[PDB]
């Protein structure tokens, strides 16, 4: 019969009518389950031994996508889902959260021999990223609220990720002060949203499924880890007070995440080279975070 | 739930085989599901033992079908102890892996019938399988 | 006028009972003797108490049920509740060939089905009569030929006329909304409705 | 009439006590003396009080439950319940030809078995009059051959006459339903009737 | 009558005092004067109060004890309770040829032992009269030769007839079972029977 | 002196007044240990700082064995000992727990020169065995209330475990419909009873040691592992819905443990060949679960 | 038959063997523990040892079978001690290495049987297992 | 349990004679919880031996002395003299017991009971069966 390949699939995003294959997808891992009522009525007239277990309910499923960055910046799409404003090629991260419930859209797995597992009422609820001395790669978090196995699917032939970019050193300045000594960049963005259950008497002797959310807020954060350098006796520009407000922006050849004004909190670790870390969220009226895609030629 | 028909025969060596099958009719819209058994009306049930799957199989068999209360829907299949001789003949000398004494004898399938209850033949196989001879001791 | 149900209004499905409670009132006067002998004595009449409770709202729904309740508020209408777990069907046919005897004012119900109803009532399901509003529970009932016995736990509210016809299916509780005199929802800072409740009490 | 149990009916095993307390309940004129001496009158008749617990009980379990409940309600009989850790058939035996001579009252009790019962009700035991639906608990027993010597905690209600009968297996309480007023059962959204309890109370 | 206990029943290990209370109940009227000084009155008598906790009980050890208390409550008997803390043996010998003068009427005792007994009484102890069931715990203790002046919290509830012999060992509290009005035990659906407490007083 | 190998040991387990010793034991761990009451009495006086420990309790016991399956079938009295009715060579599982407290036993550590460890009032609290691809075996975990060291002991000189089973491959069936493509079939059974704790003012200045017990439930319970294998498009036979009530039995030629009516759950994991796994309980109204256990030749 | 049922039994050297059945039909759906003991009248058990399972096997002993309890449900199934000595001489003699006591002497089954006037052939396989002989010193 | 329950070890003492006292006793336990009765065992013969293999031809090295203390209460007693354990413990393996040193394997042994009486139920059934033991000694 027909055994069911990872290597052998292919995954479809459905929103808006149009489906958006995700390929260069490095790795992705998803699971489903069921919630059960299984209560034992054990009583002093029989002890008894067999509970009385109910399937009654879907847990939500958590599919986490492993992608890399490509040409045509249909990645970019996950960050316009989780809430972001677009303007061009850039998004921001808006100073109030602009819906109650998230962009919800519906994911494909396809295989071979017609075999799918469609995934509904799905949001993304985390993207991160890490700039490094390794290829990046953007570990995207979705939630489902329904299961299901269909026939027929919705296969995005033409809108696809293009070649992966290839790979350029991180660099993360002060206004256009760089900061010796980088490490690893990593960059995280959450929507934070929470499952309504409404699970009432009407849908007893059924299957619930989630099917409404709302975000509880969204967030844009970077920790950035350098090596313990000072160029002066007693310096000013590089040491370990915090810094109420300061502009950055992890920059890269193709990525540049930008906080108009940030707030710093430093950690030194007395390792084999002394090593500071930083703690960069943005600050209460600091402006609109950045997040440009440039394919190529910036 | 879903579908079970497909269940095996272990029929014994020297002795007479009879199988009583109440039919039944159970229904989950309730939650203490339905009890009501089918009434048997114009039914007849058939019932073949024929080695292997490939056409033109010689048949081993035949089951000789007996309906007993209609009304609790309850019916019985059987064959005679000669029937189960010739079956006995035929078998494969390969024994079953997880019991030493049964050795397969063919397949079978039973298939009920209504004629022309309101004018129609509604023929549909109830159950299927394998057929298993058990090797006996006393005779 | 009904209550929003998911069944009515599915498109709402925060308004659905996560938790009906049927509450039995019927106040007594028990007196307990020292010989040991416990005493009841009934005056008041029996009412069914339904508590609602439900879950965090949206704003769509919360709306839906805040002009509903308004609306009722604003009329003075009764509010009609229907419990799902007392929606088996199993008497099927039609209820106006059916005669009820009258003079009929105990905690019995005689009636002559006249062979136009098929199936039977079971004990403790929800029966109620066409001319009166009060919500009866089966407590026992015993079919001999076409008249059947069906027993009730609140004794007849009326008196039968003769005209009456028995109600199986499609019942529903003409409550009017306790706890209304002070009745608010807080609206979180995530835009969803928390805290609200409904105590219903059956005003016949 | 009888409340219903995993005996009566099997096919509802959700009925039966997931708790039940048998309280003792003698009502007393205690006096603390100032010389330390502690004086109780006993005047007032004690009765056995049963706080039954009830597992989570599905829609249908609860409909038969609460079917029989408003029978009792309605024909305002009294509710009888069998306890089943006193279910232990420590006595095998027809008791008809067992005689207990008349004129007997307190707690201690003569009766003769007249070589019939076999089985030794030991101390902790229930026991009941054929007559009388008082329930007893016997504390300390003495056989001298086929006569019985059996002390019971409440003295005999009433005196023997001559032709009650002993009854050691299949005792019922004469009780009566204490959370009557206010009855209330809550449904969740899985589908199951959760805390049900009952305060019964023994009646004479 | 004794409360069973593991030293005679140890089979039955439930039964065993999980912890003891033993409370000094002597009421007294305090009145604090807006001069600083506070002023007592002591007109009733001092009561020594035992509870008692017990663990989850077993249907053999419940069985046990409910017999062992129906038989209180049926006799009306006094609870004997035996504090294993106070069973040092400190006093050995005869307390039948130690002689006590009579006319004590105070808060001490002067006995001349005789030279019979051998040890001596430790401050803390129990102590007790044979002739008056009340319970007295020594204060001080002060032997010049063979006279022995034993002090005692509870004044003398008894005047001396000389006859009296004094108790060191082997002392019971003659107790009377309180809250025994409403006594019961929940029997869990695992078997064991839980939340049993005995709260008793000292009925001299 | 003498030294306590593990390999050089042997151990006898005291049931009825004979003597099972369990060979064919690939492994066993114990341990013992004691309870203390250590207060720190830090007064304003002197805040002093030696505690008052005293050792007043015994710490029940846990020990577990990995016995190998054999041709005498010893092993089955586990079961038997644990609750299980025994009809023939198969044990059921009863309807209602049989009895409020468990079977107690006593069971030896043998080893050279006279040593032995003697664990006290022992009931048998898990039992679980994984029908695999390697030989199986079942660990029992029993639960000691009272250790102890004695000179002389019992040894099971004639009751004994014969040669272990051969390895036959597991298979798992609806009714007589095979279940394809099988990977790891585990089953678990328990009796989890609880200790009673009776320690009162009476054991004061005096070792404590747990002697009775009550059972709070018993149950049978399996875990199978699947490959995700459907034969048709819309398959009804092989799919994720959960199933209410259905014939299982898990067979090997040396066991077969029969489910009359099974709850199964299901669980799909998205790894590198897609893999459901079951969750299989015996329903409210099932018959008792059968394991039936043939020496040779069935 | 009962496939599933297989039970091997166990006979003591220099002893006559007994074993004893309770036929005794249930319904528990009513209450537990309803069992109501089957008439045996006019049944007729009967059985057989043979040295392997197959056609053309030597028989090694048949079971002296008897009815002890007509209509109480208590038949039994026994040989004497000569023919216990005789299946103790054609037992195989591959004595395993940790019981040391028990041999194969062959396989059985036993039959039971109606032999009604107004009925007909109503044989059925009731046991069926294997013959082991439990070794003995004191004669 | 098809032959794990009628089967205990025995442990002779070398240079004491070896008596082991048995208590017949019907046990009720289907029926209903404790409940015991002991056994009429008039008529009730008792005779064991010991050899050192399960070959067809083993040595009798001995052979027990059973005799019925009490006719009812379901009392007997399997014995043997002293100069019975001395043959055992000559007649013995030289191999000793790793885990206990002083005992040696000496032979197997059966107990078969035989109730022949007036009544046509002359039985006999194997009660006891096992090793045999012996335990090493020095006082002499």
């Amino acid at each position: 019969m027909f055994y069911s390949l990872m290597r052998e699939s292919k995954i479809v995003i459905e929103y808006d009518g149009r489906g958006y294959h995700f390929d260069a997808l490095s790795n992705y891992d998803a699971s489903t389950s069921f919630q059960e009522f299984k209560t034992l009525r054990r009583t002093i007239h029989n002890r008894t031994n067999y509970a009385d277990s109910i399937i009654n309910a879907q847990d939500p499923s958590s599919i986490s996508l492993a992608i890399n960055f490509s040409t045509t910046l249909i990645e970019s799409n996950f960050f316009d889902w989780m809430g972001f404003t677009r303007e061009g090629n850039s998004l921001f991260l808006p100073r109030n959260t602009p819906n109650i419930e998230p962009i919800m859209f519906n994911m494909y797995i396809i295989n071979h021999n017609n075999s799918c597992i469609y995934f509904e009422n799905c949001y993304v609820s985390t993207v991160d990223f890490s700039l490094d001395k390794s290829i990046p790669i953007l570990n995207v978090g979705i939630e489902s609220g329904k299961f299901s196995e269909v026939s027929t699917f919705r296969d995005g032939y033409t809108i696809t990720q293009g070649e992966v970019l290839p790979y350029s050193a991180p660099a993360v300045y002060t206004n256009s002060s760089p900061l010796p000594a980088l490490i690893s960049a990593s960059m995280s963005f959450q929507q934070q949203c929470s499952w309504r259950e409404d699970r009432n008497i009407f849908d007893i002797n059924k299957i619930y499924t989630n099917k409404r959310a709302y975000v509880n807020e969204m967030n844009a954060s970077a920790t950035l880890a350098f090596y313990y350098v000072k160029r002066l006796v007693g310096d000013k520009f590089l040491n370990l007070d915090p810094e109420t407000r300061t502009p950055l922006i992890i920059k890269n050849k193709y990525v540049s995440i930008t906080f108009p004004l940030a707030r710093i909190s430093k950690r030194l670790n007395f390792s084999d080279l002394y090593q500071v870390e930083y703690d960069v969220i943005p600050t209460a009226d600091s402006d609109p975070v950045e997040i440009n895609f440039f394919g190529e030629r910036k | 739930s879903t579908e079970n028909r497909v269940i095996d025969l272990v029929v014994d060596e020297n002795v007479p085989y009879g199988l009583l099958m109440q039919f039944m009719d159970v229904d989950d819209s309730v939650y203490p599901s339905t009890s009501k058994p089918v009434d048997l009306t114009d039914f007849s049930l058939r019932g073949s033992i024929k080695s292997s799957l490939e056409d033109g199989a010689e048949t081993v068999a035949s089951f000789t079908t007996a309906i007993v209360d209609a009304a609790q829907g309850v019916a019985s299949i059987s064959l005679p102890v000669s029937a189960v001789t010739t079956i006995a003949s035929k078998a494969s000398k390969e024994r079953d892996r997880y019991n030493p004494r049964q050795r397969l004898a063919g397949y079978y399938d039973v298939i009920i019938t209504r004629t022309a209850v309101g004018s129609a033949a509604s023929s549909f196989r109830i159950m299927e399988g394998k057929v298993y001879i058990s090797d006996g001791v006393t005779q | 006028m009904r209550l929003p149900d998911p069944y009515t209004n599915p498109e709402y499905p925060g308004l659905g009972f996560e938790s009906v409670n049927l509450v039995d009132n019927d106040p007594m006067i028990r007196d307990e003797l020292p010989n040991g002998k416990v005493k009841e004595v009934k005056i008041s009449a029996q009412y069914w108490g339904i508590n609602i409770s439900y879950p965090e709202l949206f704003p769509d729904e919360y709306a839906f049920l805040d002009s509903r309740l308004l609306e009722y508020k604003r009329t003075g209408d009764y509010l009609d509740v229907l419990l799902p777990q007392y929606e088996a069907f199993r008497v099927r046919g039609d209820t106006k060939s059916v005669t009820i005897p009258a003079g009929q004012k105990g905690s019995q119900i005689i009636l002559n089905t006249n062979g136009t109803l098929t199936g039977q009532p079971k004990a403790g399901d929800l029966f109620k009569l066409s001319t009166h509003p009060k919500v009866y529970k089966i407590t026992n009932f015993s079919s001999s030929g076409n008249v059947w016995n069906i027993s009730l736990y609140p004794d007849l509210f009326i008196t039968t006329t003769g005209s009456e016809k028995p109600v199986f299916n499609g019942i529903l509780f003409r409550t009017k909304l306790m706890n209304g005199d002070s009745f608010g929802s807080t609206l979180n800072n995530n835009g969803t409705y928390s805290g609200i409740s409904l105590s219903l009490r059956e005003s016949l």
